[PDB]
């Protein structure tokens, strides 16, 4: 239904995308990209601008035989989404934000996305990293596994 | 007929009623859920033949088998106090608590909505406490149901 | 003769068919599959000798044990309304479903394809719901046929 | 009616108290609280149905498991010396000591307080030295209670 | 006397007879083989002697443990069949199918080789069917024989 | 029938090379090529050309002992298949038409491959390695494991 | 109720600055900070100042599903305090010191914290890296992790 | 009251003594000690009420098991030897050798010393050989004894 | 007397003799050995107490196990023949094969040389063939002895 | 017989120089070498040369225990075979030809080998590491392992 | 007490101290420092000095919890002392010496150390680092552990 | 005694300067050294000279526990012995002959040596490294364990 789509990184996108303006606990709703949406120099977003999510896949996706009919994969797919602002406190609530959005369809069979199961299942805090001198991202994430019956038409 | 199809655990909702009633009794934080139908089976043979003459079944009961991690003080209440009661001290008397239960759980697809009734189900041992050092409390349920009042697609 | 080979496990075609009509029973998604033919056997023993004076075999059954992971409908409701009827509820009546079994394997070079059929198989419990959080559902098949009907090479 | 909640496992406090006085006994240092109510069940058939007729409860006993890491003179002396009195060795006499138990345990959000008490718990065998060389010793307890006296929240 | 030696398990050669004609009957992919002549021992005691007064040996018979990978089509159909036949049904009658057995393994030094043969093996079961999803097929074959017939140096 | 190939990467290559031009999703099929046929400067398709597939065995193959005869190892190999495009949406497609593809072949007797098993067994996705700034290559993989028995010269 | 914070990083600072300045072994109560807060140059106390601990999030937090019902996540956090002095003694001292503090609401259930669980789990000395020629800081640590219930979108 | 603490196993020194002398018997190199004081209980139940009426015990004794990895040769030969007397072989009588045993225990911050005292330890088997090639051999005895003849603090 | 000491395991040497002779039956190669003297015990209890008031041993054995891996001729070959015979098959006779065993063993110091020895020990059961694919054979005996002969330190 | 070679890397390069022409799958019967034998810039073989096998142990060979006799270590020994030539075919068939030739032996009880087990255990390609600008050589592999009973003198 | 000491490091330093001169096997009794006591270029003792002991505690201190009480932690401390000389032989005399004094207080249940248990857990020799021409220091070490139970003002 | 060695590494030293010349397979016995006799540059034998073998220990001595008594460490030390020459021949031949030699003493009970066990547990080859232009050493190597009780004079 909310999405369809015919990859995960894709599939996340639009459940991010999806969220009401009155989800997000910041003031201005987040913009929602791809990891090679943009480059590196240019990553983040600039001031007065709101916050960026980058999505992608870091790690394989697992395929799994489910039976010995071998009608469908029992697939298993990893994602993170990372969260670039200025505001250290803003990349907290947006953890808390993207973490409560995912925590939406969790056991959805099949029925929003094209999955059994969308989790959160490990988040990150980056700001340790931050320099303290300069202005520059805050950086944090979360960690999204997802797992679904994946056909195979072997038996057309 | 309708295609076998697989089942995604989470996607189940199961409910416990006070038969006296079809009133809710609250349970919860399901971790293991198996129903399991049962006969006794007597097969015939005699010296005429090696094989099998007759096979013929008897004593149906309906094994439950529950693993769960969110405490119910009103299922434990019910348990104590026997029919139509509730109780905070163990009851001398010699009827259990019958309870009724439903699992409803749809297919990995959306193919069929599986729902398994099951009538008068005891338990003979009830675990209140259950805690391990460093962990949440987890409890087992054993129990016997009379019989399966209900097994089908309920979808549309 | 014909020459003994490996068997890839995921080559065989299980299938369960109604004894009244030959007509299928729609099931699917196996993981594991044992089918032992057996007897009890009797030794005889006397004063006269150390060593074993006869054998004889008695009370034939084949064993059928089955783990599948699609959840039939059919089958179950086969199961519960006896020979020759469904039921959407335990039945209380004496004669437990019959199914024949049939399973068709080649070999793993294709040097000879084997066909095993089992009359009469009779199941004394059947798993409805068998969740574990996290998981797809998995059922476990205990059951016994009548003989053997059939066990020969059907390629060619 | 209450919310069923998850419980921390270290939340609980257990006390042994002597049932004479209602004097505490003391008693530390657990790792494993196992408390179960039980009674055998009897559940009658006959010819006239495949159905359980009936089902009735008899034989209560409250089962109480316990590990524990910090061993306790008064305790064990307590459990030597029998009802109303204490020993150095062993007693030629018939009455085992009874403890009275208690544990209360808050719920995972505080939602409530769970107080299981469970009157005249006997322990079959005691547990004295339980070495094991590299590592401090532990000891487990087997035994059971007459009945539940209170099973309630006792929260406000 | 030979020195005792060790043996690297798979030198052995082991092969199944018709005990009617000494005819080879094909069998292939042996993974575990264990063959082990038994007694019943009865030992003597009376009020005369703490110590065992007599030790006598009695129901003489060899038992055989194979795992084996290669299904053997001839194998079940001898096994099926009885005594000088073939079959490709269960057979209604009280004789079981008894294979002379012989397995010949030298010395991982090749100091010496053994010869291990056994009369009459019969088989309470024969596994026909043993998938695991992923995996190629593997059966197990427990039995009794009668008697070794030899056990020898088959060097020179 | 399909391949017959002396090794898994023209194995692997014969296969989606037979693909017909109606079960790629994009308007033009892809060429299929080994890993070297091309140098590194010009790896990838350029401009107004189809999108390139390069197959290897990323790591070992295993030959483990069938049974004691020897007469055979399981062999277990490795692929790993990666699509070369600039159009990020074209190297998706190609991934769900490499895993639809191959996931035919699943469990074959060897009758169009000469495996019992060809199986994607994982995927992954590296478009967020392409810098933003530069046109430039996407890619994504299919692993790709492959079964079957294996002859030996030990018996001739 | 002393915290009440967003995110596990605040929680304990909050915590470490919750504490009475006679809960320090040191004369002068010790500065808390994020590690982000302060620039790697300025890093650490100067002289004639409080010792400074910086407080972050070093490692993945995992978010582990309780139960079927998916109402809430078993949230398991990962922190580390650095005490940063001049005084070998001193960084000593705060090591005891930390480890007292967070000692206290070790099984807190949302009482002080949000959490169920706040424990020091291990400590680390660095003194040995600081070069014995140069005055310079002098470093330990503490490991502490977090861990309690934590809420999810999916029932509303 | 003593306050309940904790016992580092190691600190346990254990003897055996002959109770004819009260002298000892050298024995050394224990791995695990276990002592544990057990009584037969029986519970009266009727047709008055659900709940235990009476609890009685009866048939007292101590069981002892120890693991050990120093052999004593001295151990050996008085149990050979019965009461009073050491021997080189089997004995041909009915009585067995009684030791009478202590363990002397300082808890971990030597807040009490537990003697446990045990009087006419018997051993029915007794391991005198232990072989694992490339291993020190080690020793199990399971024992009973009479009666605990001290259990106190010990210290001051 | 002597001091208790560890024992390495393959400091042991182990014979077996025939008992008519004193002569060496050829045995090596092995693993495991447990040799361990043993009594059934009787307890007297009466209403006059509940402490023991008699224990007293008899039926007497010498339990031995072992496990090997060179396997031997001579002992299998004096195993089917029994008493003063050696055959190379089954012997429908009474009799079983009684080997005297010593195991002659310096401690780990050379404090002191433990010789075991145990008269007429017979074994129920010879494995013959142990085969396990890609292993050398092994061999497990479960036997018992009439008496220990020999239980002395033989240094000096 | 065919080698007798003092040490793995001889008898490997021994087996594959005793390897007939006709089992050679190319037109030249490859040179067999020492992988010390070339210096690294002429290691492969020249244009119109036959291609070159390099022969040398890659891991540590294990000596274990067989027994505590110590007569013998159970001698694990490992191997590396590649094939260097400019034909990426080749290359592969000498890969085949490798696997073929060290697949006799494959359970030779030290008739021909001083062995009881040469094996290929698993094989690898590297031609996807040959830059496709230059010419260069391919290169594949084939991972051999190789097991016996190797003396040690302990007992002359 | 010995000791007494805040931390492990100094608690170490305190042992090593307490050692008399007689215990040390070199005329001259070492020197004992933190290993930060000393800049690089110095460290080791120069010509015509006492050698020199390096303490330090190399890895995480583990604090486990030891019940659900939470009074205590299982601490685990980890420690290294090197010993640094110009004499091959006396370093090899002083990691003698450095396990022979802290085997002392292996079992001590606090009464000379704050521990359970001091324990030399592992030894390193590095003298194969020594460059040959050159004068410079050999170097050896101990590694030591060290076990107690520590408080945690949880329940003050 | 051999060796009596304060240490391993000249304890093994000791054991290969104990063999008779006649025991070594070239003509020339070989020079034993310890790795940090020799500089690196001459490192290695020089033309018409002994070969030379250099023992150290690479790894970490373990110093388990062996009792609750502490009287003994169980010590397993680790060692390896590298064979330098200019004949690939020859350090082939001293591989062999290092093991020979050091596979007596295999089950020392501390009469040749401090130990219970001194035992080859693997080898290495190196000639592989040994560039083909240059006239530079050949390198092989024996890895060697050894096992014993370490006395504590915990109990003095």
């Amino acid at each position: 239904a909310t999405t369809s789509a015919s990859h995960h990184v894709q599939a996340i996108i639009d459940l991010l995308e999806a969220a009401p303006d009155a989800d997000w606990t910041p003031t201005q709703t987040p913009t929602v990209k791809r990891y090679w949406d943009d480059a590196q120099s240019e990553r983040g977003p600039g001031a007065d601008m709101p916050a960026i999510l980058y999505v992608w896949s870091p790690t394989t996706s697992s395929l799994d035989r489910f039976s010995m009919d071998g009608d469908v994969f029992d697939q298993n797919d990893s994602i993170e989404v990372q969260a670039w602002s200025f505001d250290e406190t803003e990349v907290e609530q947006l953890q808390g934000d993207i973490v409560q959005i995912l925590s939406e369809y969790l056991d959805d069979n099949e029925v929003q996305t094209p999955y059994s199961d969308v989790a959160p299942t490990g988040t990150n805090d980056f700001r340790e990293q931050t320099p303290a001198r300069t202005t520059g991202h805050y950086i944090m994430s979360v960690e999204v596994e997802t797992r679904g019956l994946s056909e195979t038409a072997k038996n057309a | 007929a309708t295609s076998p199809e697989g089942i995604w655990s989470n996607s189940g909702a199961l409910t416990f009623e006070d038969p006296a009633d079809d009133s809710e009794i609250l349970f919860a934080g399901v971790r293991d859920v198996t129903i399991t139908p049962a006969y006794e089976h007597a097969e015939l043979y005699t010296i005429d033949s090696t094989f099998r003459d007759e096979v013929k079944r008897y004593e149906h009961n309906v094994n439950v088998e529950i693993t769960y991690a969110k405490f119910s003080l009103e299922f434990a209440q019910e348990w104590l106090g026997g029919p139509g009661a509730t109780a905070t001290a163990s009851q001398d008397d010699s009827d259990p608590m019958k309870f009724n239960l439903e699992n409803v759980t749809p297919s990995a697809s959306g193919g069929f909505e599986r729902t398994t009734a099951v009538e008068n189900v005891v338990f003979p041992e009830l675990p209140l406490d259950s805690a391990t050092y460093g962990e949440y409390e987890e409890y087992s349920l054993t129990g016997s149901g009379r019989s399966v009042t209900n097994l089908a697609d309920t979808s549309g």
